[PDB]
């Protein structure tokens, strides 16, 4: 196997997939300008669009419809997975990177002459498997054959809507478990949330003594379920790029 | 109100007319024969010839016209002014159109007296409308020269063979 | 089309490295099978495509793409963004040929004063 | 640690639901419903209808003729 042709055909595909994810930013800028912002409040340095820009929905004088929340994070983890497969595609090759054997070759190309058919599959198959709508007969499924078993309903609970909210009412029920008590509302456990946003409160007026058992599971399940809840709302930011982060700001 | 021109008689038998539609009929009256309006006055034809309906009888015979009329090839260069004139009209109105060329049969002319050639006119907003006699049949009448790109232009004729040196202001034909 | 494929693609890779070893081969042979060889066998440009790609594969060899998502989601924005621009010279193009074709439409082509009578497309560039 | 600093990075949301909260529960008994019945069609909808704009950008003949001529009416030769 000539390795030429290999690397070759991955760039290729490489540049199949950046065309994909850039269609798509195409047609609904929202998908990268709702990143990007996120993203400008976890890593500062981030130079974000000019705010016009985003308001319009327009990268450059075409100012695009607006699209619905479901759709836009739909797109937004296709195209986290089509970035798993670039990055995939990147490192085996960077692990993978006369004239007798040229008509040697050639001649054993005159194998088998007579095979009768047609081929017109190799970057229209690639291109056809990630574009848009390329489920349905024509179009009824913005979803690329590439992620055409992705819902985000398995991922996202009703009370979620997809972002919208985060659904705290099992943790008000588990906290009044833990509290041993009912003196206590949604919106006054949503207030001993808030807390959390603070850099000092949380640890120097908690809700509870911090060394007490019940609290600290309950705080484990709780943070678990924010951290998951956070990169599931923004799949395409770096996680683990954030995680690191957050790790060395704590060591 | 006339600028002294002479309105000619309809019975005289055709000195460019300033417009060529207006005459006089047997009687004095002034009629525009386009459209088949009397006018009492100069100042009556003013207002037609400033007219909606003028307008569009004109347009009516556009349409009625533009309905119906290894080798050797030719070059032409033709150049315009040197910023002499044209520093006191720049509003981008058509001043990003180039000239244009078009071929025309001498079968219709202002006097028509005699005719059966063709002509390779070229023109331009302000200056003057310009004619090259083409008696050869056929020059230069390429086959498939570029390979059938879309973008019409005006015509095939002027996307096809024209150079327009806008930087210099000449224009180039072949 | 696999054979024309294989054919194309494989003094492709040879003709990416040397150029030498096909100008030989179609002397040594003979065959009608190289024919796209020749610009004027239409396949011949797609070959001109190949070769290019695999001459690419040349150009960083020993050197890795460290490319992160952050990078790659900012190049793929940047693309969009060329194409919403490509598309916007589109547009003016098609307005300046509507104009073209307006005045071409209204233009006297009757008013005549004749005098005489009787490779540019490297032209219409620049040096 | 943790929960502290991804509740900072979502504050827009924890206000967003924060509020909803408040509203569901300033609702009455037809109002909750009507709301609910909302987040549920959204959840259960498809992500593109078969009812949505493609290409809708946006940037940054002789009329009175032919019935005086008496032409354009409804007329039939047996």
């Amino acid at each position: 196997m000539n390795l030429l042709e290999t690397r070759r055909s991955l760039l290729e595909e490489m540049e199949i997939i950046e065309n994909a994810i850039a269609e798509r930013i195409q047609r609904n800028p929202e998908l990268y300008y709702h990143y990007i912002q996120e993203s400008s409040k976890v890593f500062p340095d981030t130079k974000l669009p000019r705010s016009s820009l985003i308001a319009e929905n327009k990268i450059y004088k075409f100012k695009k419809v607006k699209r619905k929340r479901k759709q836009i994070i739909l797109q937004q983890h296709e195209i986290n997975i089509f970035l798993r497969d670039y990055q995939e595609k990147q490192q085996t090759f960077n692990k993978i990177n006369f004239e007798r054997k040229l008509q040697q070759l050639e001649k054993e190309l005159k194998n088998e002459d007579e095979n009768f058919e047609l081929d017109i599959n190799s970057k229209k198959d690639k291109y056809a498997l990630f574009s848009s709508s390329s489920d349905p007969s024509r179009r009824t499924n913005i979803l690329s054959d590439r992620a055409r078993d992705l819902d985000l309903n398995e991922i996202f609970t009703r009370d979620e809507q997809y972002g919208e909210y985060m659904e705290l009412e099992q943790f008000h029920s588990l906290w009044l478990n833990v509290i041993k008590r009912g003196d206590c509302s949604l919106l006054q456990f949503l207030d001993i949330l808030e807390l959390f946003l603070d850099d000092e409160k949380y640890l120097l007026t908690p809700p509870m003594d911090r060394k007490n058992d019940r609290y600290m599971a309950f705080l484990l399940k709780l943070s678990k379920y924010v951290e998951t809840f956070f990169f599931k709302s923004y799949a395409l930011l770096d996680a683990a790029a954030v995680e690191n982060l957050i790790k060395s700001d704590f060591e | 109100l006339s600028k002294g021109e002479n309105v000619p008689y309809t019975f005289q038998d055709e000195q460019v007319r300033s417009n060529p539609y207006i005459y006089k009929n047997h009687s004095g009256k002034l009629v525009c024969k386009l459209c088949n309006t009397m006018h009492m006055s100069w100042s009556s034809v003013e207002r037609h010839l400033g007219g909606k309906k003028h307008g569009l009888n004109v347009l009516r015979r556009g349409i009625s016209i533009e309905k119906s009329s290894g080798s050797v090839g030719l070059a032409i260069q033709v150049n315009y002014s040197s910023e002499v004139k044209e520093n006191s009209v720049d509003s981008d109105d058509k001043a990003k159109v180039p000239p244009l060329i078009r071929i025309v049969s001498g079968l219709e002319l202002s006097d028509t007296k005699q005719k059966g050639k063709k002509f390779l006119v070229i023109a331009y907003e302000p200056f003057e409308n310009i004619a090259i006699e083409l008696p050869p049949n056929e020059i230069l009448f390429s086959e498939n020269n570029d390979m059938d790109n879309n973008n019409d232009g005006v015509d095939e004729l002027n996307k096809k063979c024209t150079f327009w040196d806008a930087i210099s202001k000449l224009y180039y034909v072949q | 089309s696999r054979r024309d494929m294989e054919v194309i693609k494989l003094t492709a890779r040879y003709y990416a490295k040397d150029k030498s070893i096909v100008e030989q081969m179609i002397s040594k042979d003979g065959e009608a099978r190289l024919n796209f060889m020749n610009s004027s066998h239409p396949l011949h440009k797609t070959f001109t495509d190949f070769v290019a790609q695999y001459k690419r594969v040349y150009s960083f060899t020993g050197q890795e793409i460290k490319k992160s998502k952050r990078t790659i989601l900012d190049n793929c924005f940047e693309r969009t963004q060329y194409w919403e621009f490509e598309k916007d010279k589109d547009r003016e193009h098609d307005k300046l040929v509507e104009l073209c074709k307006i005045q071409f439409a209204a233009i006297p082509w009757d008013k005549f004063t004749q005098v005489a009578k009787f490779d540019l497309e490297q032209m219409r560039l620049r040096r | 640690y943790k929960l502290h600093r991804y509740l900072k990075y979502l504050n827009d949301e924890f206000s967003r639901t924060r509020s909803f909260v408040e509203r569901k529960l300033a609702f009455t008994a037809n109002e909750r419903m009507a709301e609910m019945d909302i987040l549920t069609q959204k959840y259960e909808a498809p992500a593109y209808d078969s009812t949505e704009k493609e290409g809708a950008e946006q940037v940054d003949m002789p009329y009175w003729l032919y019935k005086l001529h008496g032409l354009d009416r409804e007329y039939r030769c047996e």
